[PDB]
């Protein structure tokens, strides 16, 4: 399983298989079932359930009163590259991969032993 | 007895100093770090598609 | 009887390679000063820094320590010393990897918090863990982050507790709100091997 | 015609005591350093890192830096009983100013 | 085996 | 990432003036080196060694 | 910045008495943009009329010609 | 004015290490045969060691 | 003895 | 710097 969820498991698309690390015995293989691989990268099978990472960086707008409206501030050019950025980082966490080792390999130069990351 | 409180380093300061009730070390530390880290040695705000 | 032909399996799977990041690293000098008082025995921790992925550094250490005054050109050696450690975030926080976006299902929360401590009543005190980081002792209400401090713990841990005669200094790995340094005395070092300093409890 | 005008001063080295140094301080991702967040708009600098108290002007601004200026910048440090505020203090050892007041 | 997208699966 | 951390500490060199130099302490034939001894099992230090 | 700061105006309800704003351009968004980076290069660089002239273009003006 | 002495720390911090352990490795190979059956996409553990 | 942010002061 | 006696401590 563990060699499952850290090697085969698609990151986004499937749940972590069961790793219990406890002392606790186990009945039957419920918690271990035959693991499928991945199909091959293609067109398809490359692509993500949305856009970017998170929810999508939207610049607020506020809505009219019915009284009950909402009221937003003007947009100050800081904070409207600060919204440019982070749509960029949620990007980059899509398309590189949210494991802590694709996380410092997309977000830096650097190729991190995977003995040291557990 | 053969314990935490034997084996810590605990030495008699007390009594081979003169000025009693002041701390025994005073010290000036200097850390020179080179670094080379990822990033610009002074950041422009700019550049919004970039990086 | 014929030959079969390829398959496209490759050039589709080049396609999907997402180019190397751009880095742009530099280097600079980041020199800084730091002075204090101390007594014998303790583990002070007088540097402390952040180093990011992909970092590199290289440090040269001055040191003036003066003893206050003694009594008499008193006869036994004495020495100060200086150790450094690297201690990784993901062995002081178990959410660490999660804050950065990990996720252990897809959709997930992530969106975790820094552990903190805060300050006791009467703010942190002198000769404290907080005193010799460099917070601000005597200020009622402030809050720090916890992972320093766990950080000295994990070090003592490791590198100075007595692995039979000591135990554990706590190492808390959660989230969990602490309030005081109760968890995070300063430790004391051990004496130098000796021939009943290496004596142990049992054969 | 001109005057000629030799101007003498002199200036210490700059070190602090009373404050928190902004390592402690971060608390969310986007508090650490990203690549992709290295050409943000200036950061705050909050009163906390010069002169905290716990009273809410602590998170009021102080002035503004370049982003993630505390990875470059790394302040000088006054931390045992050397310090001004210590009721018993040394601090006749250095020449850190000590803040009365928020500054 | 290089970076693949949507972080590593074999 | 990670923190790095320096740690000082000053130690003093050790020296004792309580307790008895284990040599005043023998008293039978085997409390004195023999070859043949040499690979026994841990001996006790006893207290009277650091403070009689 | 040495300015106000760049806001781009978005207008707000009445209540009678709103504001009215106008649909945003991409020639007035992009213009926002330069003007912002006008006054960060005067906060940074300074606004006496040689670091102006250092800050804003290459040039190093003698001190004797600007008085 | 006079020179001060040495102290034996060193001496007293050389006697406590322990000698290495002596191993006695050797080479040797370890052959084994699997014979089994399955179908296409799953991950099948075939070498344990 | 370069250019200073925030102009110049000696 | 070797391997001392009852486990590691500085």
């Amino acid at each position: 399983n563990l060699i499952y969820n850290e090697w085969y498991r698609d990151e986004n698309l499937i749940n972590s298989a069961p790793l219990p690390l406890g002392d606790e015995e186990e009945t039957g293989l419920a918690n271990f079932p035959l693991r499928k691989r991945a199909k091959r990268h293609d067109y398809f099978t490359s692509a993500l359930p949305w856009p970017q990472k998170g929810e999508g960086v939207e610049i607020g707008l506020g809505v009219p009163p019915s009284e009950g409206g909402e009221v937003v501030d003007n947009l100050t050019i800081n904070s409207l590259r600060q919204a440019f950025q982070l749509q960029r980082l949620l990007e980059r966490d899509a398309r590189g991969g949210t494991r802590y080792i694709e996380i410092i390999r997309s977000h830096f130069g650097v190729i991190s032993p995977d003995a040291r990351v557990q | 007895a053969l314990n935490q409180e034997f084996i810590e380093e605990n030495p008699p300061m007390k009594r081979v100093l003169a000025v009693q009730d002041e701390p025994q070390f005073i010290m000036d530390a200097f850390f020179d770090l080179k670094c080379v880290r990822p990033m610009p040695v002074y950041s422009v705000p700019g550049l919004i598609d970039h990086f | 009887f014929g030959r079969k032909v390829p398959s496209n399996a490759k050039s589709q799977h080049n396609f999907s390679v997402i180019p190397s990041a751009n880095i742009q690293r530099s280097v600079f000098n980041r020199s800084s000063g730091y002075k204090t008082t101390f007594d014998a025995g303790y583990l002070i921790p007088v540097f402390l820094d952040e180093a990011l992925p992909g970092d590199t550094f290289h440090l040269k250490t001055s040191v003036l320590a003066r003893l206050s005054t003694p009594v008499v050109p008193f006869m036994d050696n004495l020495r100060l010393d200086i150790q450094y450690f690297s201690v990784p975030y993901r062995l002081v926080w178990d959410n660490w990897q999660k804050f950065n976006g990990e996720q252990k299902n897809p959709g997930d929360s992530t969106d975790y918090l820094i552990p903190q401590i805060k300050a006791p009543a009467g703010g942190f005190p002198v000769g404290s863990l907080a005193d010799y980081f460099g917070v601000p002792t005597g200020v009622e209400n402030i809050s720090v982050s916890a992972l320093p401090f766990r950080a000295y713990n994990l070090i003592y841990n490791e590198w100075y507790r007595d692995e039979n005669l000591i135990n554990s200094a706590p190492l808390p790995l959660g989230d969990e709100e602490e309030t005081g340094l109760a968890n995070f005395p300063l430790r004391k070092r051990a004496k130098r091997h000796d021939y009943f300093t290496s004596a142990l409890p049992w054969p | 015609h001109c005057f000629v005008i030799g101007l003498v001063s002199v200036r210490a080295d700059l070190t602090y005591q009373q404050g928190i140094p902004r390592m402690f301080s971060r608390q969310t991702r986007f508090d650490f350093y990203w690549p992709a967040l290295a050409h943000l708009g200036e950061q705050a600098i909050l009163n906390k890192e010069i002169y905290a108290q716990g009273n809410a002007k602590d998170d009021e601004v102080f002035g503004y830096q370049e982003r993630y200026a505390e990875y470059r910048y790394r302040p000088s440090q006054i931390t045992g009983k050397l310090r001004s505020t210590d009721p018993q203090s040394l601090d006749v050892w250095h020449l850190a100013q000590r803040f009365d007041s928020l500054p | 085996a290089r970076s693949m997208r949507g972080g590593i699966r074999l």
